[PDB]
């Protein structure tokens, strides 16, 4: 797992076909990172991408919102880390891409899971609380129509 | 006097046009003298003088193309013979090619003889600026002065230009090459002069092992890039194979200007090949039957056991772009990257012809296993995706497009079985799993020149995969082009939408339901992969809202190509996506009111009315809920191109939204509020498309509403028609005050909203009168004046005499000023006013059970006067015009003054107009007339209808000349009789003799299937007039056509052609078909040779149309008693007899 951190950073920092499938291989092995040295290198490569890679690449948009959010949970959810992580979850829930809606909601959990979260950033749980009320009243009667794993 | 010289030239110009007196013996002398003086103003060398006084000479001509054309063109021929200065002779030569198609064919033959002494001197001139404009006039002059010369005059002219291939200037070499090839399109015999230029040039390169003066080697290869587009006694099949071996020696002859000359000649002979040359290369033996840096045995193009296109890919690779030892690039130092670019585009156009070349070994005899470890195949061509610049990674982007296009069409989508045969023959390991990820990568490339060439590779390649076994990988390339919709190069976005117009989105919706991992794809998405609503809302309607006028026009034509191909879910026809693909491939393989509107019951497809009502739902939504200037402006251009392919009157249930709630008025209430704003009409590029679309939506109410404006009969519909008829008389009121320089019911003075429309029609009219260019489709005043006389026509049909009786004064004044600019559709405004001033389903249904029962149901039936100033002006135009779109609308204006009985006083004393129609029959038989095709159906309707008042004895002698002494029949002779037969057989002793004459002429012409529609009219009157005469005439054409069907003289090449001949045997009398002696000797026949699909195709149409008679007209009992007497052996076409004909 140390040999795979060196390889996938030099490709990011490659064609647009290979941009999307490299962010997805790094989120799966994340079960097996065994050191606090190893989780710190993961969060650094993913934030230099978003400011450089275009925002309208919605295949690439839905693998990285699961990727950037599981780093900041093992890491401290601190004031220099909350303001980059909290802003990215609000926008992708407004996206029209319905499998991009689903990857961004797993990133809510790990932030909400264990760390005693910052007091100003937990006032942005009513950002994520408001999205849940709107899509149950439409999927109360009919569930066969809308989706299954959304 | 340099500022004194400027004021002199400009005051002569205005005092000729403002004379308003022409054809006068005082006015003739004045125009000759000061016309040569306009060019001395240009001959004097100052850019303040040369620019100013050349735009002023164009003000004279265009205001005088109507009045004095024979006076203009006589002063102008004088200056070329003067052979003046190279600046003086040049700008006169622009003027003379644009007025070549304005001459009359009466005076044309004197103009041809005088130019060939004048056109050879300007070919001998070494001025590189004088030689350029002649390659932009010998296209235009000898296409209108083409047909008037014999075989003597045109052989002299082509020996001169080849002596202009012997010069060393690159500007003078390419102007003598486009002059030889523009004549042979128009010479006298278009096919005889193609074979004559190929004999002259190959003696300039007769045997190639000589010294050929390498400037003169480049002269012969540039005349051949212009003529191979035209090759598709004739140019022989052995004449064209001498062209092809000449170039492969010249891809090796070292230079950089001679290597690049024979590589543009090879890229174009595979794209548009001549069909004689095209069969000799795909063939296995190939050239062997016609005769009876590289370091290996390639095997030349004479060898058998391999096609020559297997040979021609081995040769262009090891010399230019590949080294025979290892997968390695060749350096750019050795071969230029302008020379490596044209060699990747020639390997791709041959795979579309012979796809077995790309899998071959590079050397036939292997090359020295001591030096090199392994030998390689031609797959290192596909390692030039990483090579540097655009147009090499982009021209190996296009080498993988047509390698996938042409294996699927070669072996019929059997990528399993066809790849097995090659691998044991040439042992390469190259599947199509290793080329689509090479094509997925160049779509994501950086440079915007690299992205234009990789998206034409998906125009060829995603209609063949998606219906093949590799259609897992075929759907992914639909997905990635959708990310290419927002790149900022305007040529990158318009070759996307052509590969999203050629998509069949009913076959694309079928693969989505079968996918389970492809819906996820990358990053494991949840939900459906909705291609169709994402490619129609977020590209095609979205690219209507682009800033460019180039990008907005191309997106409309795709919604003409998308609407038959949608498949929205759960129609009341096609249910599944399985049943959707099955109905577009069964129609293929199993079978006077104005132009706006319709009165039929209008039989229509129920499920094709559903796909056209979802594309007018999302299009009226980015026109009302839009926030930009650019969304409102280029989506009135996408609604005017639906209504000219999917008209509103035929498809009204798709266009219907609301109004009259039931034959519809769809969506026409929004668009009048666009026009009544003072913002939207101020630009003529899309105000002319909002007037052709508001007349299509008030005419579809005509089958319903008709029983102020008393004929409308629907008071919720009258303010929509009150507005446009108020809107179209104020736009012929601003076009009348512009064509005549006059200061500013229909009145735009007191409106400040339409004083803004007077400054916009005056910017587009100062560029026409100053810049002479006659043949432009898009002019934006000449395009705008075409739009507002088309829709003033369509409303008058709804009007009556009582509404127009206060306006017949009004609309006739404007057209006298609106006559000269566009008279073609200013009589279409006059043709209509006189009408209304004188009153006038589940995949068993579709594949079998619905087409099986149209078969058996047609067999049981087989067992069965303010116009007087305006009318006189339109007759002076027909004698002096030359455009034959205007000559067709003037023969319909005179067939309406004789039906509506206007007395024959248009020619009060003489017979001036009727004498001129007889002379035009002299120019068609000989062929000295340019566009006789679009006038010969309407010349003959005017003549027969006057004789009820030239008599029908004289009318039928003119038609006999065209047929036997003149051109072919399907343009001239067969449309000549459609006016006569319908007006003689349908509508005492003098009338009996003339019916015997017309039936004898068609027997000489039975061979054509348009002549068999005229003869279904003849048999239906004899069953009504006299049934004794009905049976005599069906026996005479019984023993003519059945001797033709055995010798295959009957042109049944079309499916328009088999439909006409089967309604003939129903209506032919059954007494003439009752002996089965005749129908069987015409049936059981063998053709001459079945080698060619011109001859295989007419023998199997004689067997399908005499077999519709042995099933209905005679039962089973009668047929088989006869063949016991007639020894018709069953070895007639047997497997021994069919084998010797395809070869023979």
């Amino acid at each position: 797992s140390q040999f795979l951190l060196e390889l996938y950073s030099r490709w990011i920092l490659t064609p647009a076909i290979l941009i999307s499938e490299v962010v997805r291989s790094l989120l799966v092995v994340s079960d097996l990172f065994t050191e606090r040295n190893q989780f710190e290198l993961m969060y650094v490569t993913l934030t230099e991408l978003r400011r450089v890679h275009p925002s309208e690449d919605e295949i690439l948009a839905q693998y990285l919102v699961p990727a950037t959010c599981k780093a900041a949970a093992v890491l401290g959810m601190d004031k220099a880390v909350a303001e980059p992580v909290s802003r990215l979850l609000e926008s992708t829930l407004r996206s029209s891409h319905l499998p991009s809606r689903v990857g961004a909601l797993h990133g809510v959990l790990y932030v909400l899971e264990c760390d005693l979260l910052d007091d100003t950033a937990k006032q942005l749980i009513p950002v994520i609380s408001d999205y849940l009320l709107s899509n149950l009243k439409g999927i109360a009667h009919c569930v066969n129509i809308h989706s299954q794993q959304h | 006097t340099k500022k004194d010289r400027v004021n002199h030239c400009l005051t002569i110009c205005e005092n000729i046009v403002a004379q308003s007196v022409r054809n006068s013996p005082e006015f003739q002398k004045l125009l000759g003298i000061a016309m040569e003086l306009f060019l001395l103003c240009s001959d004097d060398a100052e850019s303040d003088v040369r620019m100013v006084a050349d735009e002023c000479l164009n003000k004279v001509i265009k205001a005088l193309m109507d009045s004095n054309l024979p006076r203009l063109q006589l002063e102008l021929y004088k200056e070329i013979k003067k052979n003046g200065a190279p600046r003086s002779l040049r700008a006169a030569l622009w003027r003379f090619a644009e007025l070549a198609h304005l001459v009359r064919p009466q005076k044309c033959r004197p103009y041809l003889v005088n130019l060939l002494p004048c056109l050879t001197r300007t070919s001998k001139r070494p001025e590189e600026s004088v030689q350029e404009t002649l390659a932009a006039a010998v296209p235009k002059i000898m296409a209108s002065f083409g047909n008037f010369a014999n075989d003597n005059e045109i052989k002299v002219l082509l020996k001169a230009f080849i002596a202009n291939l012997k010069s060393s200037s690159p500007t003078i070499r390419r102007t003598a090459a486009g002059s030889a090839v523009s004549i042979c399109q128009h010479s006298r015999r278009t096919q005889y002069f193609y074979s004559w230029l190929l004999n002259v040039l190959l003696g300039l390169l007769v045997p190639v092992e000589d010294e050929h003066s390498t400037l003169l080697i480049l002269g012969v290869l540039l005349t051949l890039r212009y003529l191979v587009p035209l090759l598709q006694v004739s140019p022989s099949a052995e004449q064209l194979v001498q062209v092809y071996e000449l170039t492969l020696h010249h891809t090796q002859h070292q230079d950089h200007n001679v290597v690049t000359g024979a590589l543009e000649l090879l890229q174009q002979l595979f794209r548009t090949p001549p069909p004689e040359l095209l069969q000799t290369l795909t063939a296995v033996g190939g050239i062997g039957q016609l005769t009876a840096r590289i370091k290996g045995d390639i095997g030349q193009s004479t060898d058998d056991d391999s096609a020559p296109l297997v040979h021609c890919v081995r040769l262009l690779s090891a010399s230019f772009l590949l080294t025979g030892g290892k997968n390695v690039l060749v350096p750019d130092r050795d071969v230029r990257v302008s020379v490596k670019a044209l060699a990747l585009s020639c390997v791709g156009a041959a795979v579309a012809l012979h796809p077995e070349s790309f899998f071959s070994k590079l050397y036939k005899v292997p090359l020295d296993t001591t030096e090199y470890p392994e030998e390689q195949y031609v797959s290192d061509i596909l390692n030039y995706i990483d090579h540097g610049d655009p147009q090499v990674r982009g021209a190996t982007a296009i080498l993988c497009g047509t390698l996938i296009c042409s294996i699927l069409s070669r072996s019929r989508f059997h990528v399993g079985d066809w790849m097995g045969t090659i691998r044991t023959l040439t042992g390469n390991t190259f599947s199509l799993a290793d080329c689509i990820p090479l094509l997925r990568k160049t779509l994501k490339d950086e440079s915007s020149v690299t992205c234009k060439l990789a998206c034409t590779a998906v125009r060829n390649c995603v209609m063949s995969l998606c219906s093949s076994s590799y259609s897992e990988l075929g759907l992914q390339l639909i997905i990635d082009v959708l990310t290419l919709r927002n790149s900022s190069y305007w040529l990158v976005r318009t070759e996307l939408l052509e590969t999203l117009a050629e998509i069949d989105f009913r076959l694309v919706s079928f693969l989505e339901a079968k996918a389970e991992n492809l819906h996820r794809g990358a990053h494991h998405y949840t939900g459906l992969l909705k291609l169709q609503e994402r490619v129609l809302n977020n590209v095609v309607i979205h690219l209507l809202g682009d800033e460019d006028p180039r990008v907005r026009h191309v997106a409309a034509a795709s919604l003409i190509r998308l609407v038959p191909k949608l498949f929205y879910k759960c129609d009341q026809g096609q249910a599944d996506p399985v049943v959707a693909v099955a109905r577009d491939q069964s129609s293929v393989y199993l079978k006077r009111i104005y132009r706006g509107y319709n009165l039929l019951p209008s039989i229509t497809d129920v499920t094709m009315e559903n796909n056209l009502s979802r594309v007018i739902a999302a299009v009226s939504h980015e026109l009302i809920t839009s926030t930009t200037r650019a969304l409102t402006f280029g989506c009135c251009e996408a609604l005017c191109l639906l209504s000219t392919a999917f008209p509103v009157c035929i498809w009204s249930l798709g266009w219907h939204c609301g109004v009259p709630p039931l034959c519809t008025v769809g969506m026409a209430t929004m668009i009048l509020t666009l026009l009544s704003s003072a913002w939207f009409p101020l630009d003529l590029s899309a105000h002319q498309d909002a007037l052709i679309l508001a007349g299509n939506l008030l005419a579809a109410s005509a089958p319903k509403s008709l029983r102020v404006w008393p004929a409308l009969g629907d008071r919720a519909l009258v303010p929509m028609v009150e507005q446009l008829f108020s809107h179209l008389l104020k736009v012929i009121n601003i076009c009348a005050h512009v064509l005549d320089d006059v200061a500013p019911l229909g009145s735009f003075y007191h409106l400040p909203s339409y004083l803004r429309l007077h400054d916009v029609l005056k910017a587009t009219h100062a560029n026409y009168k100053v810049t002479l260019d006659l043949q432009n489709s898009t002019e934006k005043f000449g395009g705008f004046l075409r739009s507002a006389l088309d829709v003033l026509s369509q409303i008058l049909e709804l009007a009556t005499l009582q509404d127009i009786g206060k306006c017949v004064e009004e609309i006739l004044g404007y057209l006298k000023s609106c006559f000269s600019r566009e008279p073609m559709m200013a009589t279409v405004c006059v043709q209509q006013l006189l009408k209304t001033l004188f009153g006038t389903p589940g995949l068993y249904h579709y594949c079998f059970m619905a087409p099986y029962t149209h078969f058996t149901q047609a067999l049981a039936d087989a067992s069965l006067r303010l116009f007087e100033p305006l009318v006189i002006k339109a007759l002076k135009q027909y004698t002096t015009t030359t455009c034959v779109q205007l000559q067709k609308q003037v023969l319909d204006l005179l067939a309406q003054l004789v039906q509506l009985r206007v007395n024959y006083c248009l020619l009060d004393s003489d017979q001036v107009f009727i004498g001129f129609v007889l002379k035009q029959f002299e120019y068609i038989e000989v062929g000295q007339f340019r566009e006789s095709e679009a006038i010969i159906p309407n010349i003959f309707f005017f003549l027969v209808l006057l004789s009820y008042e030239i008599g029908i004895p004289k009318i039928i002698q003119l038609c006999d000349g065209i047929m036997a002494s003149g051109r072919k029949a399907v343009t001239h002779a067969i449309p000549a009789l459609q006016p006569i037969v319908h007006d003689l057989f349908v509508l005492g002793k003098e009338l009996e003799t003339q019916k015997e004459v017309v039936v004898s002429m068609l027997l000489r012409l039975i061979q054509y299937h348009q002549v068999l529609e005229m003869f279904i009219l003849v048999l239906q009157q004899c069953h009504k007039e006299n049934e004794d005469k009905w049976k005599r005439l069906s026996r005479q054409i019984a023993d003519i056509i059945l001797p033709m069907l055995a010798k295959q003289q009957m042109h049944i090449d079309s499916h328009e052609a088999l439909g006409v001949l089967n309604t003939l045997f129903e209506i032919l009398a059954p007494s003439s078909l009752r002996p089965v002696d005749m129908l069987l000797r015409s049936m059981f026949v063998t053709p001459n040779t079945m080698a060619s699909v011109s001859t295989v195709q007419l023998w199997i149409s004689g067997i399908l149309a005499i077999l519709r008679v042995l099933i209905s007209q005679s039962t089973e009992d009668i047929v088989l008693s006869r063949i016991q007497e007639l020894s018709f052996s069953p070895y007639l076409i047997s497997c021994t007899v069919i084998n010797r004909l395809r070869d023979g």
